[PDB]
RNA sequence: CGAUGUUGGAUCAGGACACCCAAAUGGUGCAACCGCUAUUAAAGGUUCGUUUGUUCAACGAUUAAAGUCCUACGUGAUCUGAG
RNA sequence: ACCAUAGUAGGCCUAAAAGCAGCCAUCAAUUGAGAAAGCGUUAAAGCUCAACAAAUUCACCAACAUAAUCCCAAAAACUAAU
């Protein structure tokens, strides 16, 4: 029989050589996530399908934001190998309301707020 | 002159198709990009 | 035979298509003097019936 | 001129009584009645039982799964008697008298009707199990001589080991784990589930650690 | 280098070695640390069938290959030169390591065939009258497996079954 | 000496050794005397007289041999191996014989 | 000098 | 000759060579100890 | 072989390089190269070639 | 389909081929 | 190594049956040349079956 | 199953080699003769009769030999219909 | 490669058992050589292997036949490939 698959907790705990791998800070984890579903639906089990369809990640190559709290950790771990996890990167820090129309979110993950300025 | 018995990809006897070098790469790439993956939702 | 079949039909020109009749003449002189690489002398064979 | 090299010593070997191989009956004592399925899991992954050795010395490797009737146990039996010292070579067997028993349906009939009449019996042998254990006073290379011989004739591959070169096979079977240079292994893919691999993998990979396929075992798969 | 001179003088036989000046090795090497003579000179991984001005000073003036003993390659090396020498006289080159016979070149045959990176020997080889579809294809051997481990510009893993 | 006792010794008539053994290219001319004055090679001809000569001085290692032909084969081995004189002298055997 | 057919790059040198 | 699939030594005698492509333990004092590997 | 028409020859226009450089035997090689590669060994002088 | 254990070495799914050829063994060079 | 086994056809009526199939046995005892043959029922399993119990009961 | 006509022969044979004969060769408990066994080779050849519907088998005569098997157990829009 | 000589047909055993059906013991001359590792003999004899000396590349293991209309893309070991 083919059932779900449990992920032990010794996978998730890494190595200090990880933070430097991969560019993540030591002490202070990242707030937010950016979820970009790469693979299909298709062909995977009918519980896979629904958590990525209440994940926002309906339509491939689109990124969505997701919150860094358990529960929505839970989920992503369960579809890990269909998504692409990338940290929220804040070099003007967070949006007012005056500039939310000039947004721009570029491929390396970072939301820059001014974007083509005059 | 050789011939597959029955369909040539299910039964007990099927294709002897091999691996590529290709498809060695590209299970790595996703083997990479899933080790990123359980590293940012560790913590 | 890679170089000679470009030639043949028209794939190094930048103006080639298919239904066109472009095409050049190739000669291959010191046909005889070929070197089959290993020991394709032997173990190649040609068969027609 | 060469180096006089010290020879072995044994004398602190004690030769039981009977130390050639004892008779094994055909069929059990007891017959078992009542047919019972025939389970594939006895030979599947390795083994838990009589993977050490007890008094002997040498022994034969089971490297592979299979089944052993009777006409194996009189192969080996008649090969080792035959061919060693009994007053310097004991052996012991290592695997219990057939015991489960194996159906045959009626020659050309059609499907249907229930399991068949009780035909003979087997005994379940896993991968890495001693089958023969022997010992003695006398070195491994004349004991190797006439137990690969018994070792070929076995279903299952099989090879003719020692005290000293079992550990040097399981000491190099944990080196070649520990100095791997390749990131990605079988069990650290299955047990995370990476690729959401476990829809192609069975439950009990996760155990084998891919080393076992069916009755099948490769010992290089690392 | 010693020679053997044999002379018949009158139902007199007469047998002695002379001994010739011998060329040495050169002064400098790059790797002075190094053991056997290949890697002394940083040749590790970069010779071919190609280099005859390096398997010209292994084999003997017959065509023959001096022993092991002899020069000091190691094992791994000596069959490595062992085989381009090999592939070497089948590819044509080296023509001045034939014996000569001079009874046996007036008789000449069918023209040479020119080939290179032999594996076997001409007189070995059946032809492949059943090759098989690409599940079952016989490949036919091109260089040698001992000559995998040179080195590769273009990083592509050379093709020794085609 | 095995190869000599198969190939009839009986046809050779004399065979003396001259070496110095005090020199250094000395030692093949010893092994060539050991290998033909073995037991074996001397139940052949019970006529043949084997001369070990022996001088300090002489500075030439030398082995002389009359076949029965009426042949003098004397070979001055100072840089010849003993391989190559055991061969010479076989060789020479089944040709005079 | 070694001047093995393998010891320098086939494809030709290039000063920019 | 005796078409064999692996080639072992009955007597001392026999030594083994490589000819076609194919080992051949070929014998002197026994010519029934020929052996050719298929 | 080397014998093509007068009527090709005045029709051609350029030669296509060897896709195979061929590698020149012992005796092609100049006294100056043979020179030039250095001794890898030195071998014993009372070996017999 | 077969059993899950037979004599004839069951052929692998053909993911599974890409699985045993990506977690090979590579020595120490 | 005594048995040479024949696998002849029969005679009879059995229609398509009949017309393709080896069914009958010809069991012949090589060391003494005694000849014994079944063809009663329609399978060649149930012919070979009494052929061998009638060659023992008769030698 | 709004049809793939079913045993044996007659005619014509196509192919495989795990070869019966013809050619070359190794081994032998091969002196020669007659044999046994193994390797290599498929261009050609592989009989006529009594009984049975018979394929098969038995028997008579002979031949260098009377091979094994596939081909919708070849071949009924070519024939035969004994079963 | 080279090389083989002592007590001694060790006791027992058997028609005969001389290192070499079996039983039992397994000491001992010589710098060196087993009451014997193999072959051989009716039994002996004889050949070979361990031990002398000589001398010193390396040497565990890895061999496996064939089908029937006509084989089956052609071909290629290096000009720079996450
Ligand atoms: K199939
Ligand atoms: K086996
Ligand atoms: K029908
Ligand atoms: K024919
Ligand atoms: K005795
Ligand atoms: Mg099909
Ligand atoms: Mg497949
Ligand atoms: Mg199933
Ligand atoms: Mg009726
Ligand atoms: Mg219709
Ligand atoms: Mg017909
Ligand atoms: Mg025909
Ligand atoms: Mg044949
Ligand atoms: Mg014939
Ligand atoms: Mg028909
Ligand atoms: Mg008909
Ligand atoms: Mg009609
Ligand atoms: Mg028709
Ligand atoms: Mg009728
Ligand atoms: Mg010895
Ligand atoms: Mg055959
Ligand atoms: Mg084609
Ligand atoms: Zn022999």
């Amino acid at each position: 029989k083919f059932t779900r698959s449990r992920i032990p907790d010794k996978v998730f705990q890494p190595s200090p050589e990880d933070h430097e791998k991969y560019g993540g800070d030591p002490q202070y984890p990242h707030k937010l996530h950016i979820v970009t579903r790469i693979k299909s639906t298709k062909r995977r089990p009918y519980w896979e399908k629904d958590i990525i369809k209440m994940l926002g990640l309906e339509k491939a190559h689109t990124p969505q934001v997701h919150k860094n709290i358990p529960s929505v950790n839970a989920k992503l771990k369960v579809v890990k190998h269909l998504i692409r996890i990338k940290p929220l990167k804040l070099p003007q820090g967070l949006p007012t309301e005056e500039d939310m129309a000039n947004t721009c979110l570029k491929s390396n993950g970072e939301l820059v707020v001014r974007w083509l300025l005059n | 002159r050789n011939r597959i018995p029955g369909r040539q990809w299910i039964g007990k006897h099927r294709r002897p198709r091999p691996v590529s070098a290709q498809a060695k790469q590209n299970m790595i790439r996703r083997l990479e990009t899933e080790a990123e993956n359980q590293y940012w939702l560790s913590r | 035979a890679a170089m000679a079949s470009v030639k043949l039909q028209g794939l190094h020109k930048p103006v080639y298509h298919q239904l066109s009749d472009c095409g050049d003449h190739v000669v291959i002189m010191n046909t005889r003097h070929i070197a089959f690489s290993g020991n394709k002398w032997e173990q190649k064979v040609y068969s027609s019936h | 001129f060469k180096t006089l090299l010290p020879v072995p010593t044994f004398e602190d070997v004690a030769i039981p009584e009977k130390p050639k191989l004892r008779f094994v009956e055909r069929v059990p004592l007891v017959p078992k009645v009542r047919r019972e399925r025939k389970n594939l899991s006895d030979i599947r992954g390795p083994s838990t039982e009589a993977t050490e050795f007890t008094e002997g010395r040498f022994a034969i490797l089971a490297l592979g799964g299979g089944y052993l009737h009777w006409g194996h146990f009189e192969m080996m039996r008649l090969t080792i008697n035959r061919s060693m010292d009994p007053k310097n070579m004991f052996a012991l067997w290592r695997v219990p008298a057939p015991f489960k028993p194996i159906t045959r349906k009626g020659m050309g009939q059609r499907m249907g009707g229930g399991k068949g009449a009780i035909d003979h019996y087997v005994t379940p042998v896993k991968a890495g199990r001693l089958i023969v254990e022997m010992g003695g006073r006398c070195e491994f290379k004349e004991v190797q001589g006439f137990l690969d011989l018994v070792a070929h004739k076995l279903p299952f591959p099989a090879k003719a080991v020692s005290r000293e070169t079992l550990e040097k096979m399981r000491k190099d079977q944990e080196e070649r784990e520990r100095n791997n240079q390749n990131p990605w292994t079988f069990e650290r893919i299955a047990t995370a589930n990476m690729l959401g691999i476990r829809k192609v993998l069975s439950p009990y990979d996760l155990t084998h650690k891919g080393r076992y396929w069916g009755k099948f075992y490769t010992p290089e798969r690392v | 280098f010693r020679e053997v001179v044999e002379i018949l003088d009158g139902k007199t036989t007469i047998i002695e070695g002379r001994i010739t000046e011998t060329p040495q090795e050169s002064p400098n090497p790059p790797n002075p640390t190094g053991q056997c003579p290949i890697c002394r000179w940083n040749l590790k991984h970069k010779y071919n069938y190609e280099d005859v001005l390096l398997l010209s000073q292994f084999i003997r003036p017959h065509g023959g290959m001096l022993p092991r003993r002899i020069t000091g390659l190691c094992q791994e090396e000596h069959l490595k030169i062992e085989e381009c020498v090999k592939m070497a006289h089948r590819a044509g080159l080296l023509p001045n390591h034939r014996p000569k016979l001079p009874e046996g070149f007036v008789p000449k045959s069918k023209p040479r065939l020119n080939r290179y990176l032999t594996r076997w020997s001409p007189r070995s080889v059946k032809p492949i009258y059943n090759k098989g579809h690409r599940w079952n294809k016989v490949r036919m051997p091109v260089g040698s497996p001992l000559l995998k481990d040179n080195v590769s510009y273009s990083g592509r893993p050379l093709l020794l079954y085609h | 000496a095995a190869a000599l006792a198969r190939l009839g010794l009986r046809a050779v008539k004399q065979v003396r050794v001259q070496f110095c053994p005090f020199e250094k290219n000395v030692e093949s001319t010893r092994t060539f005397l050991q290998a033909v004055s073995s037991e074996k090679v001397r139940c052949t001809n019970l006529n043949c007289s084997v001369i070990a000569d022996v001088r300090h001085d002489g500075s030439e290692p030398c082995v002389d041999v009359l076949f029965g032909d009426g042949h003098r084969l004397i070979m001055r081995g100072a840089h010849l191996t003993a391989q190559e004189m055991l061969t010479a002298f076989a060789s020479h055997i089944q040709a005079r014989g | 000098v070694p001047k093995t057919s393998l010891g320098s790059p086939p494809w030709p040198d290039i000063v920019l | 000759f005796k078409t064999k699939g692996v080639l072992k030594k009955r007597c001392r005698d026999c030594y083994l060579v490589k000819r076609r492509g194919r080992w051949f333990i070929y014998c002197k004092t026994n010519p029934k100890h020929k052996q050719r590997q298929m | 072989d080397e014998d093509i028409p007068e009527d090709i020859l005045k029709n051609l226009v350029e030669e296509l390089p060897q896709p195979r450089k061929v590698p020149r035997r012992l005796d092609e090689y100049t006294q100056e190269e043979i020179e030039a590669f250095p001794r890898v060994w030195s071998p014993p002088e009372d070996y017999r070639l | 389909g077969s059993k899950a254990v037979t004599r004839h070495r069951r052929v692998m799914h053909f993911e599974r081929q890409k699985l045993m050829a990506v977690t090979e063994y590579i020595p120490p060079k | 190594k005594d048995l040479r086994i024949d696998t002849f056809r029969a005679k009879g009526a059995g229609g398509q049956h009949v017309n393709k199939t080896d069914s009958a046995v010809r069991l012949v005892h090589i060391p003494t040349g005694l000849v014994v043959e079944c063809q009663q029922e329609r399978s060649q399993i149930k012919n070979k079956e009494i052929a061998f119990r009638v060659l023992r009961a008769r030698l």
